């Protein structure tokens, strides 16, 4: 074995799985969604005594889910995940990335993002945004920033929000709304006024999408980890002496409502 | 956050 030396020794035999999700969206003005992916991958940090031959399972096809492909760590039994669908390998020592992965199929889009626009003539947008966090309440969404351009000819902007931080940034021609957290199953809302300078009448403005950033604490493609099974059959630690953790953190990508 | 796994 190549990328694990021999004598390895740890009193506290102790493994860490990291779930790390890049959730990805375009969503239309009338709620459908245009084109949804997870790019995915699962790294491991094991602190194992020995040799020890892991099995790594998840929730593969209550809940179950489907992926599109994936690619493993060369220590990965690739002919046992290709008759059995099982995940068996001898772990590096410490951090290595076990697998990454791509979902499109049953994906859980985090937030839904609801806007609505009211042109009071030539001077100002009257704009209302309002963002629904879509998981359990017991989770809690963490950096939140809701992103809201404005026309090229925006001669200032007012913000109410009785939630977070909002700056305009006439830089960049955009809102920045931030939330340092949110629970699942709320609503949160922005208005804002957005007083316009005069502008040629022809050249119009394509009004960007409304975007998104945020990290969740689950997996957005819905896997769940279900076991890490550790045997090292020469020492005298078994599966249950292992202290083992997971942590899911799902973050978004590209997160784009269009208006 | 890191949770015990099952």
């Amino acid at each position: 074995i190549g990328w694990r030396r021999e004598g390895i020794k740890y009193r506290r035999n102790e493994l860490f799985l990291d779930v790390l999700e890049s959730v990805n969206l375009l969503m239309s003005p009338q709620g459908q969604v245009l084109s949804a992916h997870v790019s995915g991958r699962v790294v491991m940090k094991s602190y194992l005594s020995g040799m020890p031959e892991c099995k790594f399972g998840m929730n593969d096809k209550k809940q179950s889910i489907a992926i599109d492909d994936c690619t493993f760590h060369q220590c990965v039994r690739l002919s046992k995940f290709d008759s059995e669908r099982s995940i068996s390998f001898i772990p590096p020592d410490g951090e290595f990335e076990l697998m990454r992965y791509r979902t499109t199929k049953d994906i859980i889009l985090p937030f839904r993002v609801i806007p609505l626009v009211r042109e009071v003539g030539r001077t100002k947008l009257e704009v209302k945004v309002v963002i629904k966090s879509n998981f359990k309440p017991s989770l809690l969404a963490q950096k939140i920033e809701v992103r809201i351009p404005t026309p090229l000819n925006t001669s200032g902007v007012q913000v109410i929000c009785m939630k977070g931080k909002a700056k305009y940034k006439a830089s960049e021609n955009a809102i920045v709304w931030k939330i340092k957290r949110m629970a699942g199953m709320k609503e949160s809302q922005i208005s804002a006024e957005i007083e316009l300078l005069p502008t040629n009448d022809k050249k119009k403005w394509a009004r960007p999408p409304i975007s998104m950033n945020f990290e969740v604490p689950f997996a957005p493609s819905g896997l769940k980890v279900r076991y890490l099974k550790v045997f090292e059959p020469k020492l005298n630690y078994s599966d249950h002496d292992v202290i083992k953790w997971v942590r899911y953190i799902g973050r978004s990508g590209i997160y784009e409502t269009r208006c | 956050g890191y949770m015990m796994m099952s």
